[PDB]
């Protein structure tokens, strides 16, 4: 509850309460078995040798309770590969792309006849 | 490997330790106490655990006279002590800076030792900050009164709090943890303690492997004379055996007689080698009242290759108390 | 590998693993003989009294494995003089300018006659 | 200059040191041991290296009785010791906090000293954290049992790990390193050690400059009587000389007889001044069994101006083992 958790992102410190990260139990920072391999015991911190400006938006995802947004100086290719590492889910990724506008839900279902399907794609 | 490290620390202890609770200075005589330690030290045991609360301090006196009489090297022994109860005064209890420094200096004059290997906070103290405990434990290590320190019966949040104060203030973190672990007490050492071992490097030195003699199976026909349940002031152990939850446990121990018969072992040897079956438990503190019991319990190291995966699965179906993470 | 390397850029501290910087052995941070003169032994760190916002793009060059890009608040004259100091090569400089668009590969070869060459430049 | 700093540290040691391995407390008598140290101390040697493993602790006893008998000032001597092996018990080995503190205190009662100058970790310990070693080495320096500490046979990654713990926790980093360096062992002190010296300030105190007597050239006609290869329990040195890799080395030493003849020197004086030819090596630990050998080896300081660049190029063509960075 009061236990403060220090997360070190390539030399940048990000102290947080433990009950903030434990709000989302299936992410990398919420599951203690997942983040166990990043613990530095001599410094009492979690060290991630990752991107530095991406994590302030990842940290405020846990503090606000699910409101993440891309920082203005972090591109879409860099920041989307950080959401996949920190494991914020298939569910909070879809809320991210719609805000972004990268909403391409096009899935052409075939006609299923296997030739009615096959001739359909011909036209 | 008979000798194994204590946590991640460099302190090499044996896999079986000898405790002085009840027996030494209490139940058995000084001459039998001299004979049990010679039998233990000649079998490779170097871990000898005592406390200042045991026998109102008389248990450390008996242990102290044996090391001087036998002329054992202090280098070959690992002597551990526990501090929390010093006496009747209000300043003689707790984990304050006054009592850790006084109570360890008082124990080092009864043990007649220059220093002790591991000093153990015998229980947590809610009326003391964790800074004061970790600074006082660091103080008696830097003065040379102790080499290491550990905690006894502290929850894993209290151990992780004491670890984070030591990194904050550049103090010394604890290396060890004494937790009760037998076949009828599994929740802390299988769930809570393994998580702490891989994170910060705290090992477990488990005590009472036979649950004060219950798991030896001697109490199945009632209360035998001259056992611990019939001693003065131990009505809490007689109420534990004769109650309906304690009568149910003896019905499980008869089912464990068949598994101990399939191996060559007995039921005390089975109940100790079951405690050493994992890499998390760094030692087991025995208790022995005579030389037949101690020779029997040191025979539990041979039963440890006999335990396969299948016998561990078979015992846990009889016990029916495996914890869930 | 496991070893962590603290690089201090004018009071801003960046910590990265040694096997990240050793991915590129010919740069200033990859060659131990080159970065030997910047080591502060009393603090156990590499001190560079250099530009501060330039180095987050220089650090993420090593972490991503060769994907550098200019930060949005660092101009082109400042940031290009940092790539030459950190010695990221003649090869990763050309990939930088093409992204930038500062691609001027114009090299007028003369006709080589030495007057066929010389009269050519007259026209 | 004959006196030179030990690393970047302020400790001024002589360029030749005397070691107690084998000769003291073992091979030669106590009366010859008194005569070799008087011959060494009157030639300006202040570095006297011993260990607790040497002669089961009897080598420190011989050294200890000479300093009391001769009445040498402790201020004028640099006494160094090595702590890894204390005895047969499992707690008497390693670089744990129990054995460093316990071990050093046992060596200071055999040496009859109040302190040694540099305590060495005699080899690395894989079963101990580096925090526990650096905290225990810092502890015996702040108690006043040692002034400095160094490491023996540690990989330059292990030395750089021990350095980064000392800056993390505000502890004391090591100043020194003992590494084997002769004409047939060049990889650590010419490649790995130089990098460490300019980065963090660790010097080398190289031991066995004659490779236990091989490079003196005495073993070219087989095994002479009353040399170290014929002593009891040294079959590993006889197997090293008589093997086909060791017979090839003696064919190189005959080629070094011509280079030692061009100078005024001998082959032991050449093989020591070759070890002192660089600024990275801070000292050389000799070994001497009589007064003719020690007087010969202290004559290797005069050969050190005689080595030009060209003789160093000439020896390395004969040796054929120059390491590559
Ligand atoms: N808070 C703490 O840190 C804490 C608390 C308690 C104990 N401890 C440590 O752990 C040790 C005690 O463990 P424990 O004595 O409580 O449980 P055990 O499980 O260690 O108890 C052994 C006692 O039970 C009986 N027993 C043992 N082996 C037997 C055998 N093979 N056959 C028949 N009977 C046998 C003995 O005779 P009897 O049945 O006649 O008595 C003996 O006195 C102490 O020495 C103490 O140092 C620590
Ligand atoms: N791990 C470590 O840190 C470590 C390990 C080993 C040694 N050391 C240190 O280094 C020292 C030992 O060096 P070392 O003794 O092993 O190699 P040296 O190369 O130091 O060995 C000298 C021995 O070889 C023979 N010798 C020396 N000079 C000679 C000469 N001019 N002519 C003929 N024979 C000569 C001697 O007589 P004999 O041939 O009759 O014996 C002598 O006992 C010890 O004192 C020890 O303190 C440290």
């Amino acid at each position: 509850c009061c236990e403060r958790v220090v997360i070190n992102i390539s030399g940048l410190r990000f102290e947080t309460q433990l009950k903030t990260l434990a709000q989302f139990p299936e992410t990398l920072l919420g599951d203690p078995k997942k983040r166990m391999r990043y613990f530095d015991p001599l410094r009492n911190e979690y060290f991630f040798d990752r991107n530095r400006p991406s994590f302030d938006a990842i940290l405020y995802y846990y503090q606000s309770g699910g409101r993440l947004r891309r920082p203005v100086n972090v591109p879409l290719d860099i920041f989307s590969e950080e959401i996949r590492f920190y494991e914020l889910g298939e569910e909070a990724m879809e809320m991210f792309r719609e805000d972004e506008g990268y909403i391409k839900e096009e899935e052409r279902p075939l006609p299923e006849n296997e030739f009615q399907r096959q001739v359909w794609l011909l036209f | 490997q008979f000798y194994r490290n204590l946590g991640k620390s460099g302190l090499r202890v044996s896999c079986l330790g000898l405790g002085t609770w009840v027996t030494f200075g209490g139940q058995i005589t000084d001459e039998m106490a001299e004979h049990l330690m010679t039998l233990a030290y000649d079998n490779g045991i170097n871990l000898f655990d005592t406390a200042e609360v045991y026998a109102a301090g008389k248990a450390e006196v008996v242990l102290g006279n044996i090391i001087k009489k036998k002329g054992w090297r202090r280098s070959s022994l690992v002597i551990t002590t526990k501090i929390f109860w010093g006496g009747k005064a209000e300043t003689e209890r707790g984990l304050s800076r006054k009592h850790i420094i006084e109570g360890l200096k008082a124990s080092l004059e009864r043990l007649q030792l220059e220093y002790v290997d591991v000093v153990f906070a015998n229980r947590p103290d809610p009326n003391t900050p964790m800074e004061e405990t970790v600074r006082a434990m660091t103080h008696v290590i830097n003065q040379g009164m102790a080499m290491y320190w550990g905690t006894s019966r502290w929850s894993s949040m209290e151990i992780m709090e004491a670890y984070s104060v030591a990194r904050q203030f550049n103090l010394i973190p604890p290396i060890c943890e004494q937790a009760e672990y037998h076949m009828f007490q599994r929740e802390k050492v299988e769930v809570q303690l393994p998580e702490l071992f891989h994170k910060i490097g705290v090992g477990a030195m488990t005590w009472s492997p036979l649950a004060c003699g219950i798991v030896s199976g001697k109490y199945d026909s009632g209360i035998p004379p001259y056992s611990r349940a019939s001693l003065k002031g131990y009505q809490w152990l007689k109420d534990k055996i004769l109650s309906e939850e304690g009568r149910r446990q003896q019905a499980k121990l008869k089912e464990l007689q068949a598994i101990a018969e399939r191996l060559g072992c007995t039921l005390p040897q089975l109940a100790i080698a079951w405690c050493l079956r994992n890499e998390g438990v760094s030692s087991v503190l025995l208790g022995a009242s005579n030389a037949e019991q101690l020779m029997e319990n040191i025979g539990a190291i041979q039963v440890l290759p006999k335990l396969s995966s299948s016998i561990v699965h078979e015992i846990d179906s009889i016990l029916g108390n495996k914890p869930y993470s």
